[PDB]
């Protein structure tokens, strides 16, 4: 329930295998360890594009507080930056720039994907707008709403923690496996639709 | 600047400063999720479902008007038939992906079957899973419309419910009947 | 008599001055909804009636609009000249309150346009966005280049011709040639732009990506020294398509699209989108509906202000007003999300009223947000705004009077920051925005940024006492219009009543049919005047969608008020306009 | 021949009816009875037009179109107030009795009816008594039969008897509980059975071959074809 990727100059230059996992229990303790700091400390990239960066910088401010997580820092350089959120649509003119702005990222990256403008376009389906961020970088946790609200931002923030919480990186560059292992999570639809089914009666409209 | 502008411009880095310590010693707006939950009014735009009759059928007659009344286009449905003749969806799928909360859907629904629940977190892994099938649609309960039924005016004969039993429709009257 | 009547306005004393001028048969009026003269003009005499225009007693001082039309596939024709394109220009008299459209006839080989250029320097920009989605040459312009979209791209998307959906052209391929000459082709060379390059002029690049806000773009600095001599802004990084797209949705689906025009107005952008469809349908709203669009008007103009202020505030340096601001708008958000249900983009005007009627309880909301309000704006003030070290960045920084905040289309604060008292609530009341006690500030004559920012601090007052005002005496009665155009139909009727039903089948389905007809209606928009433009053919979509933006000129005024400062003044200059790119490209 | 609609001059064919007349002319006349290829019989009164006797008249009278010989010199309006009026009441006449089956219909998006209803502007409903309701009819394996959704335009029977010459189809009933297809429960017998579909502008007559694997006209991908 693993995947295997790793990165050799169509994008993105990478393929993706199904690979089982391999995981000395000192090693196993050092991974858990760094992924639990990388996790706890996620520094996203402050790049503002659309309406959903506005949601995001909703989120960013002391009525949610998304500090407690401690991803406050929103360096303004793509080097100093783990995250990068593309929060907003990838037209034609500034796909090339999101494309750089990715490429100058450092492993370890990860990406999320804000509004249905980039997850798949959206409600543009029009010549200007590249249907989806997918088609040319990977993406690790979509969100959809237009905009989704800062809350629903933060739950993709800790579902992004549990993803970086249970996958195997390389911890030198020097000793082992330098490919970048992935865990093939269950899907939140399957796993809410427990409790999804069972709701009965909501509150009715004509009231606050 | 003069020494009147230096005294001025001393004075209100200090009232400044003071005013951000009194801000200091004030109550926290913060609504910490995700401990404390988030309160969503009632007509909240979130989770598209399906809702259900109180019969406890399907309230959904797979009229396809939500799916042209979609300005993005994220529904697909095809029409069955029961041997009763009732309609219902064979399937039905949502690009979430694709769909902006804008409850156009709802609103065009004239059976009020597809409803959006006060509900936001739908964030997920990979655009795959976006991709609601009816499996992921279809709640136990009847949603915010808690007894509408559309059967009930309809005036198609179904199980259960004869010609002329629906709402203000009166007995079919036989032509061969020896009243005038 | 309606205010959608059709009319030709053949009694403006406009009219009677080009009659006296260039005679009787010299142009042909045309009677339309849009609320203006329309007037045919031959191209030849273009530059003539412009100057005549100029040059009259009360003046018609502003260039509102400059745009094309593809005329090609436009059926209902009848009284019109014969035409394949047209240009249309929306000139603004504000002595006079009033304005004029004047309308080239163009075919479909000869398609060029004498400039206008020399009149109004914003007719650079628009002639450039004509050119740039239409075709159209205009002979003498400085440099006729792609605005929106990037030099190296074939045809013209407003044509009728041109595929409007990427899904009708190839998926994106990015190989890595492509991603190559795509970034060869954003590389900036002083000779194309008209730069003209001394070997000490030091030559800078900020953006595209913009850690701001105010959507993403570029900008092409000349420096001497740290002296900005010479500069002009790089848009079309936000280019979503949204007149080719509102040619694409119906009627009553196209208002998601106008809610993400400008993503800060929200309802603002939704009003007059709703307003020219209804001019197009003849629906009379009621008071109730007035009173319910005007409340949610005002609650969004108050969180785009204390947005914008706060933006201001941390491009200055101090960083705590905007976590309070944007609690400040969590508190907006929970009285919006109680009526209409969503944040930032609630889609929930309609054709003839509003999606819904008032939850019980919103009084409450807005009690509890209007005594939190005026004490945080004071604390606003006596902590960020009357600093001094805000003073000193923002005061005297990219400062214009009347002339050129006229001659280049600046509306909004920086239009009144120069004593020019135009706001469209007051001039041209629409709405019922007259049963509310409100007044319009006016600056002293400067346009600085801390003109324009004590502007709409005051602007904010002013919608809180509209706000109270609407509040304490609201009319009771239907949320939605009894005309059978009201898209959709009230819901109850629909699902109850058979012809209600039947009359709410085919306005979602295939849409509402609006007689073919123009519309034209401006509103006073959170950012200056937001206008909305609609032709119809007859059918179920506009044939036309023109959306002018008040961003748009403020971005092409900017290099004519920053020409001779620093950098720093240009970061305060912008964000001291409240703008978006959204707004700009559209 | 020489008319005026609404004051405006029209150069139309003498011989042909004031209907199809003024609807090759483009302008927009309701109506449900006649049909182009069965010619006129007056039944629906949907078509009404006011016609005045000469230019200077201002009283007119509310004449049906479909009946009314398109001669030369004719002066007519379409969209008078009175004439409006009793268009939209008899769109509202033939409302009294129709079900409320739109969504569970087959017609829905191609039903004239719909469009018919729409154009005239009749929107708001009055009545609150009960609607007449009939049984269906097992018309074989091409037609399905639903009586509730009929107007009595009778293009059916028309259609069915005068022009195809089919026999098995017919109208019974009386005042207001007319009743349109076969004395008894079977397949149709005419080879030229499937124009009732478009013939009768309800749903009264659906393909059930299509009613099977159903879906609406906007979600057709059309051709053209031989
Ligand atoms: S998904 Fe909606 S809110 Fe987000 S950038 Fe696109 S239009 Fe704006
Ligand atoms: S909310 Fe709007 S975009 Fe989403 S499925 Fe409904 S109609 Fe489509
Ligand atoms: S509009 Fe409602 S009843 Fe019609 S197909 Fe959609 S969910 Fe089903
Ligand atoms: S069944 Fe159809 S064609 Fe026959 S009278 Fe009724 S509506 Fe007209
Ligand atoms: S035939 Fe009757 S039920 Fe069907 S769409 Fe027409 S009016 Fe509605
Ligand atoms: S169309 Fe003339 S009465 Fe029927």
């Amino acid at each position: 329930d693993y995947t295997l990727t790793r990165i050799d100059p169509r994008y993105p230059l990478q393929k993706q295998e199904i690979v089982t996992d391999p995981l000395n229990v000192f090693m196993g303790k050092l991974n858990d360890m760094v992924n639990w700091g990388r996790k706890n400390s996620i520094w996203p990239y402050n790049f503002g594009l659309s309406c959903c960066y506005v949601e995001m910088v909703t989120s960013f401010t002391a009525v949610h507080d998304v500090a407690r997580f401690g991803a406050e820092v929103l360096r303004a350089s793509p080097r100093q930056a783990d995250l990068m959120v593309v929060a907003g649509t990838c037209f034609t003119k500034m796909a090339p720039v999101i494309q750089r702005l990715y490429d100058q990222m450092l492993e370890p990256k990860w990406v999320i994907s804000m509004g249905a403008c980039a997850n798949s376009g959206g409600m543009y389906d029009i010549y200007s707008v590249v249907q989806g961020v997918d088609k040319f970088i990977p993406v690790d946790v979509y969100i959809p709403g237009c905009p989704p609200r800062p809350e629903a931002y933060m739950q993709a923030l800790m579902l992004l923690q549990e993803s970086i919480g249970k996958e195997r990186r390389p911890l030198s560059w020097v000793v082992g496996d330098q490919g970048v292992y992935r865990a093939n999570m269950q899907s939140e639809r399957e796993r809410k639709r427990g409790e999804r089914i069972a709701v009965t009666n909501l509150r009715t409209p004509d009231e606050i | 600047m003069t020494l009147k502008e230096l005294l001025v411009g001393f004075g209100t880095q200090v009232r400044s400063i003071w005013m951000i310590g009194l801000h200091a010693f004030a109550k926290r707006e913060t609504r910490m999720y995700p401990e404390e939950p988030v309160y969503l009014p009632p007509r909240y735009r979130g989770r598209i479902v399906l809702t259900r009759d109180p019969d406890g059928e399907e309230r959904c007659v797979a009229c396809n008007l939500c799916a042209v009344a979609c300005p993005v286009g994220c529904i697909s449905l095809q029409k069955a038939e029961t041997k009763d003749g009732r309609w219902y969806p064979e399937f039905f799928r949502i690009n979430f992906s694709r769909c902006i909360f804008c409850g156009l859907c709802e609103e065009a629904c004239p059976t009020t079957a597809i409803q959006l629940t006060p509900d936001f977190e739908m964030g997920e892994y990979k655009r795959q899973d976006l991709v609601y099938e009816k499996e992921d649609l279809l709640i136990s309960g009847p949603g915010k419309y808690p007894e509408y039924n559309f059967y009930r005016m309809a005036g198609m004969a179904i199980d259960g419910k004869d010609k002329g039993e629906a709402e203000n429709e009166a007995k079919p009257i036989d032509v061969k009947s020896l009243l005038p | 008599e309606p205010a959608w009547q059709t009319r030709d306005h053949l009694d403006d004393p406009v009219i009677g001055e080009l009659r006296n001028r260039f005679g009787p048969d010299a142009f042909t009026v045309q009677a339309t909804r849009t609320g203006v003269p329309v007037v045919w003009i031959k191209r030849e005499q273009l530059l003539e009636v412009g100057d005549f225009l100029k040059k009259l007693p009360k003046p018609y001082v502003m260039l509102f609009d400059l745009h094309g039309m593809d005329e090609r596939l436009r059926t209902h024709r009848e009284g019109l000249p014969a035409a394949d394109f047209s240009v249309f220009y929306h000139l603004i008299s504000i002595d006079r309150n009033r304005d004029i459209m004047l309308k080239v006839a163009l075919a479909e080989n000869d398609l060029h346009v004498p400039t206008f250029t020399k009149l109004f320097p914003n007719a650079n920009w628009y002639e450039r966005e004509t050119w740039d989605l239409f075709g159209i040459t205009f002979d003498g312009h400085p440099n006729l280049r792609r605005i929106m979209m990037p030099q190296t791209w074939k045809g013209h998307p407003l044509r009728k011709d041109y595929p409007a959906r990427a899904t009708e052209f190839s998926p994106f391929e990015l190989t890595k040639a492509k991603q190559d000459l795509e970034m060869e082709a954003l590389t900036f060379k002083p000779e194309e732009w008209g730069m003209k390059r001394n070997e000490d002029f030091m030559f800078l690049n900020l953006g595209p990506n913009h850690p701001s806000a105010h959507g993403a773009f570029r900008i092409v600095l000349q420096l001497d020294g740290e002296e900005i001599v010479d500069c002009v802004p790089d848009i079309g990084y936000h280019h979503r398509g949204a007149e080719k797209m509102g040619e694409r949705q119906s009627w009553h689906s196209y208002i998601p699209y106008t809610d993400r025009i400008e993503y800060l107005g929200g309802c603002v952008n939704e009003m007059p989108y709703v307003l020219a469809v209804e001019k197009l349908a003849g629906i009379t709203v009621p008071d109730r509906v007035n009173v319910i669009r005007v409340m949610l008007s005002e609650l969004f103009r108050i969180n785009s202000h204390l947005l914008y202020i706060s933006t201001f505030i941390q491009d200055v340096g101090a960083m705590t007003p905007v976590f309070f601001a944007f609690t400040d708008r969590q508190k907006i958000y929970d009285l919006v999300e109680a009526i209409t249900g969503f944040r930032m983009h609630p889609a929930w005007f309609r054709i003839g009223g509003v999606a819904h009627d008032l939850p019980r309880g919103w009084d409450r909301l807005l009690r509890e947000f209007l005594d939190w309000m005026p004490k945080r704006l004071a604390s606003y003030e006596k902590a960020a705004l009357q600093n001094t070290i805000l003073k000193g960045r923002s005061q005297g920084v990219a400062a214009y009077g009347a002339k050129e905040a006229l001659e280049w289309g600046t509306t909004g604060a920086g239009l009144r920051a120069t004593g020019i008292d135009f706001d469209v609530r007051k001039a041209r009341p629409y709405s019922g925005y007259e049963n509310f006690d409100f007044e319009i500030p006016v600056g002293g004559g400067v346009s600085d940024c801390y003109t324009r920012v004590m502007l709409k601090v005051e602007e904010l007052r002013q919608s809180l006492r509209i706000l109270e005002q609407c509040l304490n005496n609201m009319p009771e009665g239907p949320f939605k219009a009894d005309h059978p155009l009201t898209t959709p139909p009230p819901k109850e009727r629909t699902l109850q009543h058979i012809e209600t039903l039947i009359t709410h089948f085919l306005q979602v389905s295939w849409g509402p049919v609006m007689p073919a007809n123009e519309s034209f209606q401006m509103i006073e928009a959170t950012k200056g005047i937001n206008s909305y433009y609609l032709t119809s053919d007859g059918s179920t979509m506009s044939y036309r969608t023109r959306v002018r933006t008040p961003s748009f000129a403020h971005l092409q005024q900017i290099p004519a008020a920053i020409r001779g400062s620093l950098v720093s003044d240009l970061i305060v200059y912008l964000g001291s306009i409240d703008f978006v790119m959204s707004d700009v490209d559209r | 021949a020489t008319i005026h609609v609404d004051g405006k001059e029209y150069e139309v064919n003498g011989a042909d009816n004031l209907l199809e007349a003024c609807l090759s002319l483009g302008l927009d006349i309701p109506y449900f009875c006649w049909h182009p290829a069965l010619g006129s019989v007056g039944a629906c009164r949907q078509c009404a037009v006011k016609q005045y006797q000469n230019a200077e008249d201002t009283r007119g009278r509310l004449v049906m179109s479909c009946m009314t010989p398109a001669s030369d010199g004719t002066f007519i309006s379409i969209d008078d107030e009175e004439a409006k009026q009793f268009r939209e009441s008899v769109v509202e006449w033939l409302m009294t009795n129709h079900p409320h089956d739109c969504p569970v219909c087959e017609e829905g998006g191609n039903c004239h009816l719909q469009d018919m209803t729409v154009m005239t502007g009749h929107s708001f409903r009055r009545y609150r008594f009960t609607k007449r309701t009939h049984r269906n009819q097992d018309l074989g394996p091409f037609i399905s039969h639903e009586m509730n959704r009929c107007i009595a335009c009778y293009r059916c029977v028309r259609y069915y008897k005068d022009y195809a010459d089919g026999t098995d189809l017919g109208v019974y009933g009386a005042h207001d509980n007319v009743y349109f297809g076969r004395p008894e429960d079977g397949t149709l017998e005419s080879e030229f059975s499937g124009n009732l579909v478009e013939i009768c502008p309800t749903g009264v007559f659906t393909d059930k071959t299509h009613s099977e694997r159903y879906n609406r006209k906007w979600d057709m991908q059309f051709a053209p074809s031989i």
